[PDB]
């Protein structure tokens, strides 16, 4: 019985100045003990390999779109992996999921981020549509 | 980056300020340049 | 060991009035029991959290295209994950995979089915373009 | 307690009149023996099923791009899975991942390659927007 | 939805009908209007 | 691996493509050179 996680969006956030969207993300499926959601960051608490995996439904026309998924941990940021798509310039017809994932060596007191490098993305909330989970492997 | 364009953090490369400026929030590097 | 499931298409379905293709399922690899294709669905004999995945291979001028994946079980519908691939308009040109994954709690009964929600859509029977997939964890 | 590979790129190959492109690739995760990287491939020494996911990012207004990921052994390559985008063709807009992933029954003795068949094609080198690995489950 | 809109079960969500004009087989109710 | 006139087989799409959807890329199919130039 391997541990894991499985995240969904509550809320959306972007501050002003930073060119950056990010989800604040609530657990529907959890089973072990390692990791624990803490708004629109995961907070890693047993060292480990995990599969990591990300996906964000946009509803955007900017040319690209997509996110990027790091960890910050021992004053050292560390980027995992990125999704990205090109998209439709029309806003009617400018939909696409982006999927990523990937395997990683996380440390206990690693924070995961997941951040959409452009202010005010339009994305999905919807659980099927944007999501984040983890196994421990 | 030269001028008008962006370090764009998602494709980790320089692109022109155009390519964002009809589109929601540019960045705010762009925001002059996407007015006047 | 993992009990796992590899599914690849044999033919592709759609009904009159509805507007939705599904896919006839043939296991590749199979280890251990907990799940059985039945045709356009895959049946889940053991209860269990599972590793779900799928890819569908489109070629379609629709403007976007993607699947629909669903657990149905003790008198209810719920979407899993859904992928969404815009598509380019000259059909040619009209290419693109499309592939989503996700951890669940699957259920003894439970009815697994992947829709593509539009009618006569234009997928790959190529087992290497597009397969349904499932890990017990 | 599985065996894991994670891998990422160094350079890109592409022979002359071939229209293929490959990767040669170093691995920054290991755990466990049965896969080895050496250049544009890698061996296979423990049989069994295994996770394999592998993303490209291309940069290239060729109308689709992607990859194929293969065994090759016994004198017989298979196939395992592609994935494919469709690409904008401005160059300055031109960017999109492309990720697939499945689970496959690997033999002793087998050679897994991913092509990108085109020649010379522009994918980008960047750890986390082009990679490959592997999960032994 | 209204009137010359279908609901797209995979974008969850109304649509005009001229996106679906290109399809090899549009929507039932979509059907008239692409005429 | 074989199709109509001025077509290639292509091997990531296992599908006939026409030789004009690859003159705007950098380097053309080996058999499509010709048509392209
Ligand atoms: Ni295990």
């Amino acid at each position: 019985k391997h541990s894991v996680l499985h995240l969904v969006p509550v809320n959306i956030t972007s501050k002003a100045d930073s060119d950056v969207t990010e989800v604040m993300w609530q657990p529907v499926l959890r089973r072990g003990r390692g990791l624990e959601a803490q708004g629109d960051i995961v907070r890693v608490w047993d060292t480990g390999i995990y599969l990591l995996y990300s996906q964000v439904l946009f509803h955007d026309v900017t040319f690209t779109m997509g996110q990027v998924v790091s960890r910050e941990g021992q004053g050292r940021r560390e980027t995992l992996f990125r999704c990205i798509r090109s998209m439709p310039s029309d806003p009617d017809r400018a939909y696409n999921s982006c999927y990523s994932a990937g395997v990683f060596h996380l440390h206990q007191g690693d924070i995961i981020t997941v951040k959409i490098p452009r202010a005010n993305a339009k994305l999905s909330l919807s659980p099927h549509g944007t999501f984040l989970g983890f196994v421990k492997l | 980056c030269s001028q008008n364009e962006y370090f764009d953090s998602l494709l980790h490369a320089c692109i022109p300020c155009q390519l964002r400026c009809s589109s929601n929030t540019p960045p705010l590097t762009c925001q002059r340049y996407c007015n006047a």
